């Protein structure tokens, strides 16, 4: 009985973990949903294609996570700044190499 | 184990005790509906693939379906034949007949019996609590208990688990998987967990609504602050005009 | 007739302007709001990391 209760509590804990992890991506979904309804369409799914193409190819999970960080670093100025340009290049590099 | 012609759908997995007007827009699938009415009013709805099939195929149907029944056999010869069905109970699928129109030699009603009534009724009460706050909290749906409390003779918790899951709008692929589930409360836990996830989304909506309201209140307050400055600076504006006049 | 017709044209136009401005303003508002609660809000930090 104690083992089964521990198993149900652990399953519930992993359930809230995956639900909140999905909640983060639902927030991402709503943000990209904002980008489409405003004009510009995120360069017609510029980073949207980039993010999916990275994480449609099999990565180690650390790679996916650090890719998401480098992705969200594109909240910056991109006109010669080596903080979005090099971010753009690094993102495309992770996007293009085979895995 | 008998022939009932399977009506193809776009993607909707018909769950037991769920009255559904099925809009059969394919002319290749309307013949299945006509054969379902001509088949002793015994429909065997087996759901297609989770993506909407471009062509309804026998292998696009899952190993589980539902033996529905014609509820309202009115005629709509508009190309999109609307058939109002209600699944009696779910059943497993053995083998198929090539189409379109698709048919399959399905099986007898394969259900899960109400076993261990104490924990099962407890989890159904918890599920109905989560579902009632889902109905009374998620303004995005506002679906009444007119397909859940409407069925009472078959108080099988699988029937209610498939009805409450139907009443919400998560992905219907999970409804297909829960229709293939063999555990009574894992169905109940799955619906309750998806309802808790939806209520998490709802409370996330409340949180972000509070953030946007405080942000717009902040912007408004700064706007009033600047116009005070403009009501505190314009105080000597008339004197400036006087000095800018005869003076 | 036509002058008042374009008066109505700019009337529906100006209402669409306010509708558009309200919607644009509101949209960028809730994207600020969503930005307040994100792992990607902190993911932007480079030298802070």
């Amino acid at each position: 009985l104690e083992r089964f209760e521990l198993d149900k509590r652990v399953a519930q804990r992993v359930k809230e973990q995956m639900d909140t992890n999905q909640r983060e991506y639902y927030l991402r979904e709503q943000m990209k949903a904002i980008q489409k309804e405003l004009g510009g369409e995120d360069g017609l799914s510029d980073l949207e294609a980039l993010r999916k193409k990275i994480e449609e190819v099999g990565m180690p999970e650390a790679v996916k996570t650090k890719a998401l960080k480098e992705l969200d670093r594109l909240e910056r100025m991109q006109q010669g700044s080596p903080e979005a340009t090099v971010a753009r290049t690094y993102l495309d590099w992770l996007t293009e190499v085979p895995w | 184990r008998l022939e009932l012609p399977v009506i193809p759908l776009r993607n909707t997995v018909i769950l037991p005790h769920t009255t559904t007007p099925v809009d059969v827009g394919r002319a290749k699938s309307k013949r299945a509906v006509e054969e379902a009415m001509g088949a002793d009013r015994l429909i065997f709805l087996v759901a297609q693939r989770d993506p909407e099939v471009d062509d309804p195929a026998p292998d696009d149907l899952y190993t589980w379906g539902v033996q529905a029944v014609v509820k309202q056999a009115m005629r709509l010869p508009d190309g999109t034949l609307q058939v109002m069905v209600e699944a009696r109970a779910r059943a497993q699928v053995t083998d198929y007949i090539p189409g379109p129109y698709l048919r399959a030699r399905g099986e007898v009603f394969s259900e899960i019996f109400p076993i261990d009534e104490a924990v099962v009724r407890v989890l159904v009460e918890e599920l109905k609590e989560a579902f009632e706050k889902y109905v009374a909290n998620h303004k995005s749906l506002r679906l009444d208990r007119y397909q859940l409390e409407a069925v009472k003779g078959t108080s099988d918790p699988a029937m209610l688990a498939d009805t409450i899951a139907y009443h919400a709008t998560w992905t219907v692929a999970e409804k297909q998987e829960i229709l293939e589930l063999t555990d009574l409360e894992a169905r109940l836990k799955k619906v309750l967990g998806l309802l808790s996830r939806d209520l998490e989304r709802f409370e996330l909506d409340k949180r972000v609504a509070q953030r946007v309201k405080e942000q717009m209140d902040t912007n408004q307050r700064e706007y009033y602050l600047r116009e005070q400055m403009k009501a505190i600076q314009k105080e000597l504006g008339g004197e400036d005009g006087l000095s800018d006049l005869e003076a």
